[PDB]
């Protein structure tokens, strides 16, 4: 299963 | 024996050939279980072995969901590490991710994964200890800087430590019959000679899984590595692998050699003998 | 930009028996950028029910991907992978030898 994030930008 | 969960995600951009293109692929140790590609049919993160097909439409609708927020933010990330580097907006580059958490054989946490490359090298990972960041140069300090402020760390690390182990285990549970499966290697030698002066060995392991294998040559019980070629495991396309190892030889001196493999699925050590 | 040559193995899923159906495997590894043309070829003409597996990759960033086609090999045929990159000055044409 995958992360929830946030995806924090680079 | 051990197990891991691990995801990687590929986008590039191609200037003058549309919007970026993203992959995401998921693996239980060496069994693919689902992937998203952002140019395909569905729109959906999709099915890859039969088990994953227990999980429901809130799993789909998520996953689905989760994989395309991560896609847009690698759409941003693309044209910000054009700026970090000073790059035309004419060249493609890349983007990869790759995450995941590694448990035992008594299925607990051994360690997570959290790695970004920019370009086929290296840009930031998070390190073992899941609380700190090594940046791969000095545009990488910058971001190292931006998710030590916003606590990445710490949100990467509940979910490596938690949620990663827990679905791991659901899922080595659910695909028991396929994911807890160690198949032997079917092994064999052959023996080859073109000249009346030497002759290669070469000892072969077929249908096995999981992908890890050893294959080792010996003289007189002594390891040897000289005159030896050793290729890449190599995947059957049924779910198994393959690989193979060589030694070339003195003619009348085959007896002296013997292939040693070493997989989980095997109760001893094997050793094979010309003949 | 790091940019990294494929390798290349012509196998096949089973062990050869002429006149039985099996699967012509062709695996890519170790290069970068992900961008490669794959053809599968019978007595040098491109064979066209060709499929693949979904791009992945290894510790080091190289892409890996496996091309495969079904196939009955036979006394008289042989058998190819055709591999172009951008890291290959030329395309690069590997034989299918039954016992590699
Ligand atoms: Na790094």
């Amino acid at each position: 299963r995958t992360y929830s994030g946030p995806m924090n930008k680079v | 024996g051990s197990h891991s969960m691990r995801y990687f995600f590929t986008s590039v951009s191609r200037p003058g050939r549309g919007e970026p293109r993203f992959i995401a692929v998921g693996y239980v140790d060496d069994t693919q279980f689902v992937r998203f590609d952002s140019d395909a049919a569905s729109q959906r993160m999709e099915p890859r072995a039969p088990w994953i097909e227990q999980e429901g439409p809130e799993y789909w609708d998520g996953e689905t969901r989760k994989v395309k927020a991560h896609s847009q933010t690698h759409r941003v990330d693309l044209g910000t590490l054009r700026g970090y580097y000073n790059q035309s907006e004419a060249g493609s580059h890349t983007v990869q991710r790759m995450y995941g958490c590694d448990v035992g054989s008594d299925w607990r946490f051994l360690r997570g994964y959290h790695q970004y490359a920019y370009d086929g090298k290296d840009y930031i990972a998070l390190k073992e200890d899941l609380r700190s960041w090594t940046a791969a140069d000095m545009a990488a300090q910058t971001t190292k800087h931006k998710w030590e402020a916003a606590h990445v760390a710490e949100q990467l690390r509940a979910y490596l430590e938690g949620t990663c182990v827990e679905w791991l285990r659901r899922y080595l549970e659910n695909g028991k019959e396929t994911l807890q499966r160690t198949d032997a290697p079917k092994t064999h030698m052959t023996h080859h000679a073109v000249s009346d002066h030497e002759a290669t060995l070469r000892c072969w392991a077929l249908s096995f899984y999981p992908a890890e294998i050893t294959l080792t040559w010996q003289r007189d019980g002594e390891d040897q590595t000289q005159d030896t070629e050793l290729v890449e495991t190599r995947p059957a396309g049924d779910g198994t692998f393959q690989k193979w190892a060589a030694v070339v030889v003195p003619s009348g001196q085959e007896q002296r050699y013997t292939c040693h493999v070493q997989h989980e699925g095997l109760p001893k050590p094997l050793t094979l003998r010309w003949e | 930009m790091i940019q990294r040559t494929p390798k290349i193995q012509v196998y096949s899923r089973h062990p050869a028996e002429n006149g039985k159906s099996n699967f012509l495997n062709c695996y890519v590894s170790g290069f970068h950028p992900s961008d490669i043309e794959v053809d599968l070829l019978k007595n040098g003409e491109r064979i066209e029910k060709v499929e693949h597996s979904d791009l992945s990759f290894s510790k080091d960033w190289s892409f890996y991907l496996l091309y495969y086609t079904e196939f009955t090999p036979t006394e008289k045929d042989e058998y190819a992978c055709r591999v172009n990159h951008v890291t290959l000055s030329q395309p690069k044409i590997v034989k299918w030898d039954r016992d590699m």
